[PDB]
This record gives C-alpha cells, structure tokens and sequence, in this order.
C-alpha cells in the first residue's frame, strides 16, 4: 500500500476554457485581452495563472512569452529587468527599465516579429506595496496605461487577492482605459471543479483509496471552511499513513482533533487541573468585562480560591506562566493594550474563546473544579 | 436630530456618473462657451504687449483655466511671439500644478538644462545646501546683464496647487520670476490667492491681474481630488466571491437583519443567531461562528452594536436588492 | 416542518450522545421516534428523503451506513 | 573548527571529580525516548513519505518550549540521516538581522555571499527549474515573520511548488501564530497539518528521570575518603531517592510540565547536597549517599519563593518612610498614583504628626540634616533623590519623566498587599 500511498501525493482545468476566450489574440499576433484576474485567497489564483502560462508555453513561429514574480521589489524599475531577463543579453538598463515611456522605447521585438506578451505574476506585492497614492497607486497607473502606438503592446495579464485594488484605482483612468475591465473573479470550487481535477490526476486510482462518498464528505465539511482540496488530500494521505502506523473512518477523529480543542482537545490543553481552575477564574472575571489584566484576574483567582479552598493559590509568577502556557495553546489570546494613565501603558487585555456550555461538558465531568463552575 | 445623511441619496455607478458628466460638460453651455472665448480671444495681442515688459501674468475669474491655458499659450502666445523677435519654438513649460507630484528639486534639474548652460555650472552641485537659491541668485547676476528677450514661457496650471503653493516652491517661483527674459504666467483657483505673496513676493512677481471667467467644469481638476463616492458598494463586490457557505449564512444574517434603510433596531441578537446558525446546521459553535462572520468583518462589511446587535448599515432597498439579485 | 426537527438535532448533536459528527443509523431511530415528534416522522423512503436534503443543504452526511458522517 | 584546538590546553591537574559530580555530568541537559514516542513516529513518517518518494512538504509543529520537539525532530532527522538532505537549523532568534536566513540558504545552495535579492531569486530558481528535500529547520519562527509575513510569504511560497526540492520543517511557539499574524493567503499555504505538542506528565518526568540515571541509579562509586575522588579509599554506594524525584516531577507538571524545568531544579538539588557533603569533609577543588526529600524540598522553593519581600524588609529607614508615606497616600486618595511632591508633603506630615519628643527632635534633626546644626533648613530629606533613584532602578517604584520633580507621577510595580506585609515586619 505504501508505493501507493506515497505515490498518491506526487487542457486540465475546466476555467482553461475561460481565459482561451480572452486569449484568442494570443494565437493569433493580435493584441491581446485586457486581463486583470482577481481570486480569493486558496483558489490556486497564482497556481491557476501559473498553470495557465505552463501550458500556453508548452502547447506553441517562434515561441517566447514570460511571467515574472514581483515580491521583493516595492519600485517599478528591477521588475522589467527581470523582462529583458527573457533576452539572455546584457544592456544597459537602469532608465529603459524605470520610466513608462522608456519601457516602450524597451519593447519593439527584434528576432523575427513574434509578438511578446507581458504577464506580472503576484501584482498583489506591488499591489500591497508602500503608501497607495504616493508609489503603488502610482507605479499602477503607470504600468497599467497601455497607450503605445504599436498595437503590439505590453499587455499585462495581472493578479490581485484582495478586490480592493480595483477600488484603489483612479475612477477616470478605470472606466475608459486599461487591462482592468475583464475583471475575471473565480470563486472557491466546492467540489465540482477541483475535486474533478483531482480524480483526472487521480486517473491511476489506487485500489483502496476509500470510500467516495466520504471523500466529497470531507470535501464538503472542509470546503466549508478551506480552499485546498489538496492540502486536504495531504492530512488524508496523513491519515492513511496513520493506518499505516497502527499496522474513511478516522478523518473525521482529526478534524474533530485538529480543528477545535474546544470539542475534546481543550481537556489537553488544560491537562492540569490548575490550568482549567484558572481558566474558569479568568470566565469568573469575564463578569467584569473590564481589562483583564494579570493584577485583576490574579487577584480574582485569590480571592475566588480562598472562598473555595481547593488549594492554597499560585504565586504572581505562576499565574504568568500558567496564562502563558493558555496563550500557547491558544485558547484565550492576550494583548498588551494602551491605557492612557501615565504614559502610553501596556497591559494584558485578555479574551478568551470559551463558552460555559463548552465548560459544562469539561467541568461536569470534573466534579472537584465545580465547586467554582 | 434627524438629519439628512448622504446615505439616503441615489447612488449613480461610476460609467453612468462620468457619462453624464461629459453629456454635461460637452454640451451644457457650448455656444456661451464659444462666444466667450471668440470674444476673449481678441485681448490675446493685449497679453503680448503687456508681456513686452515681462509683467506676470495672474489669471483669476471662475471656471478652470487649464484647457484655456494651453490653449492661449502653447498656440497663440509662444510661436508668435518667436517669430515676432526677429528655430525652435520656445519650449512651453506646464506645470501641473493640480498633480501633486511636483518638486522644486527636480523641476529646476529641469529649468537648469533648458536655461543657459555657458559654463560648467554642474561643478556648483554640492551637498544638500540648496544650490536651487545660490544657482539661481548666480543666473539672475548673469541675466542681469544679458540681452531682453523671452528664452523660455512657463505657463502654471493652478498656481495654488496642492504642490505648488508649498512656501519653498513659492519662494523658489518667486526668485525665478524676477529674472527678466522668461514670461510668467500662471492661473490660480484659490478664493484667497493674494494670501501668498507679501511685498517681497509681489515685488519679485510683478503681478498683473486678469479675470477669465468661462465656468469650465474643471475636467482634469475633478481628476486628483476625490470625495465620498471616488461601503455598501465595496462590500457588493465581496460577496460577490465568497463560499456557498458564507453566501448562506449572510443570507440568514440579512434577513433576520431587515425583517424588523437597514436600522440598528432590525438586527438580530448573536444567541439568536447562533441558535439559527446551528438549528439549520451551518455553525457548529461560536468560535466558527464568529470566524465566518469576521470575513465579513475583517472587510467593515456589517455593523454590530449592543442585546447582542448585529445589524447591516446598509440601506434596506440596497440589503433587498442584494437578496433579489445577488443571493437568491 | 424539518425545520424543527434539524433544530432537535442540533440540540442533541450540543452533546456528545453522538460522540462525533458521526451517528449510528441505531441513533437515528432512536433520536426520531423515541422524542417528541409522534409520526410526523414520514416514511421510510420520505424521512431518508429528508436527510438526503438535510445532506444537499449541507447538514447532516452519508458514509459507513450503521453510521453516518 | 580552525579555532577549535585553540581552546585546548594541557596544564589540567587531574581535577577531582566527586559523586554528585558524576551525577549532575550524566544529568546535563545534552546526554527511542519515552514521552514522545508516537509524535516521534509520526514526524518520522512524515519525513518518510515526502522524502523517500521525492516530494516537498510543510510539517508545521508548535509548542512551548522544554517539550523536547527540538530534540525529537533532532532524533527523527537523525535516525533518517542514516538513510540528500541539509539539516539546515535556520533560529530566528540566531539570525543577526531577519533575512540572514537567506544568505545562509544562500550559501548552503552553492555557497555564495550576495544580498537578500539574489538568494531569495536564485532559490526560487532551484526551486523550481532544478530537475530531480532538505530538511531546513525553521527553529523559533518567530523572529523571522515580524516586519509584514514577507519573510514566511516567500518561505512557504518556495515550499507550495511541486517539484520544489524543498521540505521545511518549521517550529512555531503557539498554535495560532498562522492564524494571528500570517496573512490568510500564506495561512492556507501554511495547512492544517500542523502537529501540536502537549506538556509532559510527572509520570513521564520520572521516565526521563530515570532515562539520565540509567546507568547511574543507586549505583556504586569508588570514592578515597582523603581526595573526594570519585571513580564508577571505600568502595560507597549511591541512592538518589525516588520520592523526591517524584514530587519534583509532581510539582512541575503542576505549573509548566517542562523538561529543562525539571532537569535544572533536580541539578539544583543534587549540587546542593554536593555542597553539603563536600563541607561535611572539606576535599577543596584540585559509607553511603543520598538525597533527602527536605534537599529538593530547599532546591524546589527557592525557585518559586520571590525576594522582594525579604528586600524590602532590608532597606534604609529612610526608603521604609518613603513607601509607608506612599501607602498612606494610597489609600487616602484611593488613587493608587501620587505625586512626588505630595509625597515630601506626606512626609513632613508623618515627622510632625508625631510630637516634639527628643526621639522625633532626633529623627527631624538627621533626617534633615546628618547633625552639625551649622548646616541645615533642608527643603526636603536628605538623601531622598538618592532613596528614590535606589527605588526606581530597582523595579520597585516605576516613575515617568518629566524635568519638573513636584508634579510627575510615581506608581507601586509591586502588589500592594505585599508592601504593606512588608512594613509589618
Ligand atoms: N482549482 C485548482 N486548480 C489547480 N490547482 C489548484 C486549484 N485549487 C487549488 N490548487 C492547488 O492548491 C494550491 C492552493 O492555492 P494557493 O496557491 O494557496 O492560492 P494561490 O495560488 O496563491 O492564489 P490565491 O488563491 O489568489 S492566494 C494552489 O496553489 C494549487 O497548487
Ligand atoms: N524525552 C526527552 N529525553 C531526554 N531529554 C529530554 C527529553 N525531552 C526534553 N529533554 C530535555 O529538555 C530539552 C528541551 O529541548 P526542546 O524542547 O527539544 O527544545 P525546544 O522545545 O525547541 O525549546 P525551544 O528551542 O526554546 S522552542 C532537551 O534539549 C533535553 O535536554
């Protein structure tokens, strides 16, 4: 089973029909589409670009297009060296790399007249640059502006996470001109797209993957909340190695496990009794919804701990260090907020996540904390 | 204290409101337009024999210049008067003003190169110690005994602009101006314009005075600026890609939200809600609750107050078109 | 109508008497006749139907049929 | 390496080496394990399938520290050393600058000192141009993914790849530090296989207990009763007594549960009791052992007691007026903040309160002027700069700043409660 199940792991996509539409003056010379995709995070957006321009260069005249990666730029200058990176040559090319004008000075071909198309992989970088209306929004506006005289232009074919993008564009300049208005959007696959894909590349299907219907089971129960159908492929290859360990059944144990100790993991994140008395005084505090500090929720837990005698209480350090181990796990989150007393003060606001329902369960069941619920 | 709120106002998309705005702009007023500017047009040899003795040409009156201002510089005033001294014609140098983006450091890198050059000034470059106002005091000593002709007309679109009117570019203008063989002219909007120039500035400037008035609708200005409209709106396109799942939970959030202008006091309650949430089965809890709902959140895309209010302050027409078209 | 009902098993799948997501069909029986609802559990066929909306809409899932996920 | 014999020397006069010695040498916190053993298999198996059959993964893995997943993905790489990978311990809390991680992998893919730019460039080259797994580890994350998630974008973003030659083994402290910092798209590519690390039981501190006093428990040491030598002239025995060992393991799975925790407090311990017996017989530096509980009793307090309280009770009379002023005005003005000045005005109250007694002539006298009536008329009491300053820097008292010293500010760090038992005693 193991070849199998590690093999497992190691045009296509239906949306390739799409973008052919707004590519079919690609293979064809003619200028191509103004195409500006947006994509939820998870989708593939930048896979699924990436996908797209795999196969358009594996599919093609002479054949030369790129697709560079802008992250670690914040300035429109070594982006387009990253271009002529394509050229296998050297130049020099500090200005015709830098300004609108001297980029189209950049880009009329010389081979043979095979049109080159421009695409910009992870705008969402330039995008989320510095200031918006000082360099990102301005360095937008100047590549974004496609009013070359050759029609064989620089046509980006970009990408933005966030929609927001389009909103931080100059209203004028959006309407009339650019790559904007094939505003491509491409919304989490539940299953009917991307589970397709992954039963074509899971063609050579191995004999005992396991049940289909709990497969799209856990593809829906995920896809609720989740945007790799792969990843999820992953933690159940992790649980078919799990099978393998004790030499569909437990996929749905590990999402009760990974997902929310609050089900039954939050018992071990309090594995100490002390851990979930001080978490039911920080609940007690809760009825004070004011800053929860160390100091109010310490001596809350004195006093609470001195009325039910349990047990002598912690020191201050302790008290630290217990919420700092429920910070590690997670269950209550901390924030040193401001409080305007004598300087900017920072003191721990805490919030915790649980419910006293989910406490009835975890305490219930111990009926030595109840004393304090 | 019931006021009028601009988000009780018809709401116009961005293609309807520009077009609207070039049906105005390009056919309200067209023959007034015309007969205004057929008739001002005859002042143009005014304009050249007043800037025979250099005087700055301020140009005030309502309605943008910009348009105007080309059109009376770069094809009336420069090539004529280029033939008039006795050949390229003399370089008009627009200052766009409006754009923010202008610096006096680079626009005088500028200026240097297209004023004289005779000798290696660049070796004057040093540090940071402005050599803009020592360079430029140096090439008014030199101007001060060269011959009087126009070397070079810089035109200002919006002598107040956001750049522009920044007191260092005022000075550094100032300076400039008092050379002699450039023409000044520039326009401003600013009600308050003689706020920015005391008698040594005015002493520099010289300024001479003219109305022009043709109520312009100020096309490339209403450009940089921006107000409300330039959200409800934001978040439409959000929920336009999201998950099946959070297309229904925002529709049970939206009903109970404008079952009750989408009021605080037609919320709903979160212990409510979270009974609803997990009574249809969507949410198994509150911590994945408040999760999906902070998508939402995270984007300002629904109000919440306190009861446990969680209300929509979008308009009810807008939530019930989001529900008849968007969500069913 | 099922609206009710999926409310009744929200509440009981609040406790752990189904120990999971998952839930012997032995629990589906006894979770629709032994409760408050007298008949208005539908037949065979048409209360399966149910589940099989209740699983469409994203609520309750079929797999490993003594139980189900 | 080169400077490594730099650091040996010979002049060593065969230094003596005693039981505890041996002990606590045995017992040091560097030398299968117990309290993970299927966490152990499981990261094993992880590495094994991305590995063996060619592939690149994330294996996320979050804890406090002391829970051993330092050592445990450490014996796990180890055990696969033996059977194409650079273990490549990338701490942020190592990197001198953040991105010096870069020029590490920067170097360990070629070997080469450039900028941030072209390793990050080149790497992603490799990573996906390369045709056809090297476990980097990504120790105390952290540190590197503070400024904007950039640096863990780009690490992550390489691992995404397919054909990416890269397996990262990243360690975070908390759980949620995916779902608290890193942006949303980079939480995705994170995943949700991410394996956490619980505390560790007494059960299993007594485990690893016994683990690093395998070959040492109740065991035989051949030690001259004239040198204090120790060797595995009586031949004595040895017994480290399991009952303090369990209530040591008790009371740290308590609190924390921590590894280091408890090796260090049973060290502790063991070193104290060395002492004991070295002084019992006095052997210098050049019939049957034990530990009592009541050693580890002394050892284990001592790392919880505070000292404040022990301080305070300690300090110049002058700085037990300072604080009992500032309770009075404490709970006067319920305001649990005075001004400084206001203070001095407090204390001139508490020195006239009290009538013009020769015992409060005296006080007013010195704590005015140090005698020496040709020298007096002090605005406010001598060495009172110096008693605050003595306060201040220690913690204590915490003050803003503001040059004018008659209406800034003055807070109590401490408890209240335990300053005021403080001035009872
Ligand atoms: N529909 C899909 N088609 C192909 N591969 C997919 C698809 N959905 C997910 N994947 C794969 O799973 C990964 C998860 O998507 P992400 O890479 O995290 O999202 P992305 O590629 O960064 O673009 P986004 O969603 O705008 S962040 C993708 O990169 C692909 O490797
Ligand atoms: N099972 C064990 N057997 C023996 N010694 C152990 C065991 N678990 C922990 N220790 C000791 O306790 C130490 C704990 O180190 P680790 O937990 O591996 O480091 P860590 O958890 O990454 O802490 P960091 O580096 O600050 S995140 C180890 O280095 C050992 O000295």
């Amino acid at each position: 089973k193991a070849l199998l199940q590690k093999s497992s792991e190691l045009a296509r996509t239906a949306e390739y029909e799409q973008v052919m539409n707004f590519l079919a003056k690609a293979i064809s010379e003619h200028r191509s589409d103004s195409l500006y995709i947006t994509g939820p995070p998870g989708t593939g957006k930048t896979a699924q670009l990436d996908m797209i321009i795999r196969q358009k260069f594996q599919s093609l005249e002479s054949v030369a297009v790129t697709s560079i990666n802008c992250i670690s730029l914040g300035e429109p200058s070594s982006i387009f060296q990253k271009i002529f990176d394509s050229f296998q040559d050297l130049n020099g090319p500090t200005l015709q790399i830098k300004n609108m004008q001297h980029l189209q000075k950049f880009l009329e071909p010389y081979h043979k007249k095979t049109t080159f198309v421009v695409v910009l992989d992870e705008m969402d970088r330039l995008l989320h640059a510095n200031t918006s209306e000082t360099q990102s929004v301005r360095t937008i506006l100047e590549l974004f502006l496609l009013a070359k005289l050759p029609t064989v232009s620089f046509v980006l074919i970009g990408m933005a996470n966030s929609l927001d993008m389009k909103d931080r564009f100059l209203s004028r300049l959006n309407l009339d001109r650019g790559l904007l208005p094939q505003t491509i959007v491409f919304q989490p696959y539940t299953a009917e797209q991307m589970y397709e894909i992954v039963i074509q590349k899971m063609s050579s299907l191995p004999t005992i993957i396991f049940q289909p219907m709990a497969i799209k089971f856990a593809a829906k129960k995920c896809a609720g909340n989740t945007g790799d159908l792969r990843k999820l492929f992953d933690v159940l290859r992790g649980s078919i190695e799990i099978y393998e360990l004790e030499k569909l059944n437990y996929i749905a144990k590990v999402f009760s496990k990974f997902v929310n100790n609050n089900s039954t993991r939050t018992r071990i994140a309090k594995l100490n009794i002390q851990q979930k008395l001080i978490l039911c005084t920080i609940i007690q505090s809760l009825k004070l919804n004011s800053d929860a500090t160390i100091d109010e929720s310490f001596d809350h837990y004195i006093k609470a701990i001195t009325k039910t005698d349990t047990l002598a209480p912690l020191q201050r350090n302790e008290f630290l260090e217990i919420c700092t181990i429920l910070e590690t796990c997670g269950l209550v989150s901390i924030k040193k907020t401001k409080c305007k007393g004598k300087t900017k003060r920072f003191v721990d606001k805490i919030d915790v996540d649980l419910d006293m329902r989910e406490f009835y369960d975890e305490m219930t069941k111990i009926s030595i904390l109840k004393p304090f619920l | 204290k019931s006021r009028h709120t601009m988000s009780m106002a018809p709401d116009v998309t961005r293609e309807e409101f520009s077009l609207v705005s070039n049906f105005f702009n390009e056919n309200f007023q067209k023959r007034p337009r015309q007969k205004l500017f057929e008739i001002q047009k005859k002042m143009f040899p005014q304009y050249w024999f007043e800037l025979t003795q250099g005087f700055s040409l301020l140009f005030y009156g309502v309605g943008s210049k910009r348009n105007f201002l080309e059109e009376f510089a770069i094809d009336y005033l420069s090539p004529k008067i280029a033939y008039s001294q006795l050949v390229n014609s003399i370089p008009c140098l627009i200052l766009n003003g409006y754009n923010p983006s202008c610096n006096y450091r680079d626009v005088f890198k500028e200026i240097t190169d297209l004023l004289v050059p005779a000798e290696l000034t660049r070796s004057e470059t040093k540090y940071w110690g402005n050599h803009v106002i020592l360079q430029i005091q140096k090439m008014i000593d030199f101007y001060k005994n060269q011959p009087l002709d126009i070397k070079l007309i810089l035109v200002v679109h919006n002598l107040d602009g956001p750049s522009i009117r920044k007191n260092t570019f005022q000075t550094m203008l100032s300076f400039l101006s008092v050379i002699r063989q450039i023409a000044i002219v520039a326009s401003t909007d600013h009600i308050y314009a003689p706020l920015l120039w005391d008698n040594m500035k005015a002493q520099n400037y010289n300024f001479v005075f003219h109305d022009i008035s043709n109520f312009e609708p100020s096309t490339v200005e209403s450009t940089f600026q921006d107000v409300m409209k330039m959200g409800a709106e934001g978040a439409k396109y959000v929920l336009q890609s999201l998950t099946v799942n959070s297309k229904k939970m925002y529709k049970l959030l939206i009903e109970t939200q404008m079952q009750n202008r989408g009021t605080q006091r037609t919320g709903v309650e979160l212990k409510l809600f979270n009974h609803l949430c997990a009574a249809d089965f969507i949410a198994s809890n509150e911590i994945a609750l408040r999760s999906m709902l902070r998508e939402f959140i995270e984007h300002k895309m629904a109000n919440i107050t306190k009861m446990e209010i969680i209300w929509v302050p979008y308009t009810y027409a807008e939530l019930e078109k989001l529900l008849k078209t968007v969500l069913n | 109508r099922l609206s009710l009902i999926s409310g009744i098993i929200a509440r009981l799948m609040q406790t752990e008497i189904f120990e999971e997501e998952s839930y012997p069909v032995a629990s589906l029986f006894e979770r629709i006749n032994e409760e408050l609802p007298e008949e208005e559990k539908f037949s065979a066929q048409e209360y399966l139907a149910g589940l099989k909306i209740m699983s469409d809409r994203n609520n309750l899932m079929v797999a490993d049929d003594k139980v189900w996920r | 390496s080169r400077f490594e014999n730099k650091l040996k020397t010979t002049q060593k006069h065969q230094i003596v080496e005693t039981i505890f010695s041996k002990v606590k040498k045995q017992l040091n916190s560097s030398y299968y394990l117990p309290a993970r053993e299927n966490e152990f298999a499981s990261i094993y198996l992880s590495a094994y399938s991305a590995i063996e059959s060619d592939s690149a993964t994330t294996i996320y893995v979050a804890g406090t520290p002391g829970v051993g997943k330092t050592l445990t993905v450490r014996e796990v790489v180890k055990e696969l050393l033996s059977s194409d990978f650079l273990y490549v311990e990338i701490n942020g809390l190592k990197m001198v600058k953040p991105t010096d991680c870069y020029e590490t992998l920067w170097n360990k893919v070629s070997g080469e000192r450039l900028t941030w730019a072209a390793s990050m460039e080149s790497l992603e080259f490799y990573f996906k141009r390369v045709p056809k797994t090297i476990v980097v580890l990504l120790d105390e994350l952290d540190a590197m993914v503070t400024k904007s998630q950039d640096i863990m974008y780009n690490f992550f973003n390489w691992t995404t790849y397919e054909n990416a030659k890269l397996i990262v083994i990243a360690v975070a402290n908390t759980m949620d530090l995916p779902e608290r910092q890193l942006g949303n798209k980079i939480t995705s590519r994170i995943g949700f296989t991410r394996i956490m690390f619980t505390g560790y039981t007494h059960e299993e501190l007594k485990n690893i207990i016994d683990l690093r006093l395998k070959g040492l428990n109740d065991s035989f040491f051949y030690v001259d009763t004239k040198t204090g030598n120790a060797i595995l002239v009586r031949k004595v025995r040895l017994r480290m007594s399991a009952d303090a060992i369990e209530i040591a393991s008790r009371k740290v799975a308590s609190v924390s549960g921590d590894a280091r925790r408890a090796l260090k407090v049973c060290k502790r311990a063991a070193e104290i009791a060395e002492k004991h017996y070295m002084a019992k017989h006095g052997y210098g530096y050049d019939g049957v052992q034990t530990v009592h509980i009541t050693h580890v009793m002394k050892a284990l307090n001592e790392t919880l007691n505070s000292h404040v309280i022990t301080f305070m009770t300690r300090l110049s009379f002058t700085a037990k007026l300072f604080i009992y002023a500032l309770l009075n005005l404490m709970k006067k003005n319920g305001s649990q903040e005075q001004e400084l000045g206001d203070i001095v005005d407090e204390i001139k109250l508490l020195i006239e309160v009290n009538g013009s007694n020769k015992f409060v002539m005296e006080i007013a006298k010195t704590l005015f002027q140090q005698g020496s009536d040709n020298i007096s008329e002090q605005l406010r009491i001598i060495s009172w700069d110096f008693v605050l300053n003595q306060l201040l820097d220690a913690g204590i008292l915490f003050k803003q700043t503001m040059k004018n010293d008659r209406i800034c500010c003055v807070k109590l760090n401490i408890s209240v409660e335990e300053a005021k038992r403080a001035m009872n005693e």
